[PDB]
């Protein structure tokens, strides 16, 4: 009807319409603290709010209430739980609703009750047809907000909506390689979905993560997942991929790929490999020249991992 | 000289700590090297050639901004109209780093606030007559502790909050934030803490807890919001916090969490991200450095003996520098990064990591490093809970002494 905005808006207590109720006030004891001086149309609504709510009314104009509500803070879960409880007792338009959550998280997409309250309608309705949608627009404005890609992995797993995301991963790569959230989405998607047991699979990510590194070697988010994906079977396992690194040591070196020598070598001593005496020792001198010159920043846990090494091999 | 202090931050060979971005933007490059831009003109404002003064942490600033938060707000807190029991743990436990008394009077009345704001059904609500929600009842019962009075521990209705954790545990192990909401790691963590403090434990309460919280360990090495999703700084504090109550802290891969965790800490910045690729930020001094002692905690448990025995495993004069140097507004309170406005949020845990940072501690060995003149050094905090020790401990031992409700 008319916005906490609108040149037309009426405070509550000045409705007609809502004469009939008494406002209840809210209770901050008689010597209050963190206390708010809420505007005069802030303390209006919520005092209504809260007659609606220990009157537990479910009606219509408790239901455009929550929608003035949430709009001044909607970061009240109280709120838009009522709002939920009104939206089954009133039988509402859940599309409605729909487009309603819509247009507040693109306004605050940075709120936890927002996408909770669009993810209890996706489950009410068990339509997910606009969800990949109108969050690949919410991470076109912000391709890394948090809720956004955790709702994009419920509804992906939850309907099963896995055959356009590695696409969707590989456009938002291509955009901006150092996005930690799509590399994550990518482990998410393969994870779930032809998994990493499968060998040629397995090729097809350390071929594309290496060919990535190569194109901006000091990107971090590419090297983690190249350990990422090797890590459970052992980094010592791939004894291919520690001479690839060692031939570009002298030239895409980083403090990246050292580290990442010092992860083989730790893996290989822990796996009974040959020469234990020699890898030791590599290992040793990269701890060194990362704690006091590559990633010194890092130096307490580097002294930590080679103090580590001699107490294990 | 003892009035001159070198800083590693600006040291020479620090400039090659800046981004290599290989000549490849991208809006994550861009904005890092933003932020890396004025993070340096900030840095030389500190250094006089040879000339490098004690850093100093601003007490009394910081302590008069604390002191009027706690009584009044402006509307501009509106938007945490349902948190603000955070605001009086964020206010109380920032006081208490600095060693600022509480008045009895100002005790007692927020004695009588966090009541007004707890529920009939058990927990605590962001204000009076709001629904019950595991995260302000967190803040509430940490703040209670922090005054910790007899006043202020019988303050919580045992008997309802052991319900209320009932009412939001799942089958899969996991908490439901409140009746209805969302569920992601802030769920466990919270319910841990207020049931260890309280002394509400059963042995099926948390029955597959530790089991999801591995579950969200991912890729990384770190812990996401839900099995799946991207490391995050504050979900894995969240969940190795709640692992270290539960005892189960082996269930995670402690050895890449380790290395995850000390690879957020910013090469050139001294500070912490919250995520890979992404902002440097005062409030991960906690977050994230907290990590570092619980970490040294759990493999000290397991009889590690490469374990330092006098510093945590990320460079605590660095984050000291970037707080020191970035994060203090002023006028009083302390932020996210330089440019960015003051918060009670930011001045908790900027302050909380501040202490972390100052002070290590495994066994009998303690071994401070206060960077900058001695006034800076602040009052310990427990990795676990975030509030004082000697708080955490008379808590326990008060409510250790009542029984598990109904058994
Ligand atoms: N739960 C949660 C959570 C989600 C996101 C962040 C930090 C978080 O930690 C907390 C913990 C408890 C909080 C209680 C009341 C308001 C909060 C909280 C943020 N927000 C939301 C806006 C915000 N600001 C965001 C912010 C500032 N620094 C980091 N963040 C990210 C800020 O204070
Ligand atoms: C007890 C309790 C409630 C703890 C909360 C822990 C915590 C700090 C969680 C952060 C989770 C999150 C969604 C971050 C993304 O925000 P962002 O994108 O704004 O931040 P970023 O850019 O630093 O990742
Ligand atoms: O950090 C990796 C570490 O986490 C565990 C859980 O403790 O598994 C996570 O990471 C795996 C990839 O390395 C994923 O397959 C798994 O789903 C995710 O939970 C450990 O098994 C692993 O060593
Ligand atoms: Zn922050």
């Amino acid at each position: 009807f008319v916005s906490l905005d609108s040149p037309s808006y009426v405070l509550y207590r000045d409705r007609a319409e809502w004469a009939d109720i008494d406002p209840v006030p809210q209770n901050d004891g008689p010597n209050p603290v963190v206390q708010i001086i809420y505007s005069d149309k802030f303390r209006d609504v919520y005092d209504y709010f809260r007659a609606v709510l220990q009157r537990d009314e479910r009606s219509e104009r408790a239901f455009k209430l929550t929608r003035d509500a949430i709009e001044l803070n909607a970061a009240n879960y109280t709120v838009w739980h009522f709002r939920r409880v009104l939206l089954k007792s009133l039988q509402k338009d859940l599309h409605e609703e729909m487009n309603y959550i819509t247009a507040i998280i693109e306004e605050q997409p940075k709120n936890y009750q927002v996408w909770h309250h669009r993810r209890v309608l996706v489950e009410w309705l068990r339509d997910p047809s606009q969800e990949l949608e109108f969050i690949a627009d919410i991470l076109n404005q912000d391709a890394k907000n948090y809720h956004a890609w955790q709702h994009r992995q419920w509804v992906i797993q939850e309907f099963k909506l896995w055959d356009n995301e590695l696409q969707y991963v590989d456009q938002l790569l291509k955009e901006d390689v150092r996005n930690n959230s799509v590399w994550n989405q990518r482990y998410f998607v393969i994870s779930n979905t032809t998994g990493y047991n499968d060998r040629a699979v397995l090729e097809r990510e350390v071929q594309y993560t290496l060919e990535m590194i190569k194109l901006v070697p000091h990107n971090e988010s590419a090297w983690n997942y190249l350990k990422g994906i090797l890590q459970d079977r052992g980094l010592s396992k791939y004894p291919n991929l520690l001479n690839q690194l060692l031939d570009l040591q002298p030239s895409h070196s980083s403090p990246y790929l050292i580290a990442f020598l010092v992860d083989i070598y730790e893996d290989m001593l822990e796996n009974q490999c040959d020469n234990k005496e020699d890898i030791l020792n590599k290992a040793l001198e990269l701890c060194e020249i990362l704690a006091k010159e590559k990633d010194t920043i890092r130096k307490e846990y580097w002294r930590y991992i080679g103090r580590s090494l001699q107490s294990k091999h | 000289p003892v009035w001159s202090e070198p800083l590693y931050s600006l040291r020479p060979e620090h400039a090659r700590e800046r981004l290599q971005d290989d000549s490849v933007e991208t809006v994550t490059s861009i904005e890092q090297a933003k932020v890396e831009e004025k993070i340096q003109e900030v840095f030389s404002s500190y250094k006089f050639n040879h000339l490098v003064p004690r850093l100093v942490l601003q007490r009394e600033k910081h302590f008069h901004y604390l002191k009027r938060g706690l009584r009044q707000l402006t509307d501009a807190y509106e938007c945490l109209d349902a948190s603000r029991p955070w605001l009086c743990y964020w206010i109380l436990h920032s006081l208490e780093l600095l060693d600022e008394p509480i008045p009895q009077i100002v005790a007692t009345d927020v004695c009588q606030f966090l009541e007004l704001c707890q529920s009939p059904e058990g927990g605590f609500g962001g204000g009076p007559g709001q629904y019950p929600h595991l995260a302000p009842t967190y803040a509430a019962v940490n703040a209670l502790c922090i005054i910790g009075t007899e006043e202020a521990y019988d303050i919580i209705n045992r008997e309802k909050l052991l319900q209320y954790l009932y009412s939001l545990k799942q089958p899969d192990g996991s908490f439901l934030m409140h009746v209805g909401g969302e569920v992601d790691v802030r769920s466990a963590y919270c319910a841990a803490s207020v049931a260890s403090l309280t002394n509400i434990i059963t042995p099926d309460l948390f029955e597959g807890t530790a089991e999801w919280i591995a579950r969200c360990q991912n890729w990384e090495g770190g812990i996401g919001g839900v099995p799946g999703m991207e490391a995050h700084g504050g979900y894995t504090f969240c969940g190795l916090a709640a692992l270290v109550i539960l005892k189960r802290e082996r269930s995670l891969n402690l050895k890449s969490l380790l290395q995850w965790v000390t690879s957020r800490q910013m090469r050139f910045e001294g500070g912490f991200q919250g995520r890979c690729n992404k902002l440097v930020d005062g409030c991960y001094s906690f977050w994230q450095a907290g990590l570092l002692p619980l970490l040294h905690r759990a493999l000290h448990a397991q009889g590690d003996p490469a374990l330092s025995m006098s510093h945590w495993m990320f460079h605590q004069q660095a984050l000291q520098e970037y707080i020191l140097m970035c994060c203090q507004c002023p006028a009083g309170g302390l932020l996210d990064k330089p440019g960015k406005s003051r918060d009670f949020y930011h001045t908790c845990y900027c302050l909380s990591g501040l202490s972390i940072a100052q002070h290590f501690g495994s066994g009998a060995m303690l071994h401070d490093v206060v960077l900058g003149v001695p006034e800076n050094a602040l009052q310990p905090t427990h990795p676990v809970y975030n509030i004082g020790p000697d708080k955490v401990i008379q808590a326990t031992t008060y409510f250790l002494q009542k029984p598990v409700p109904g058994f």
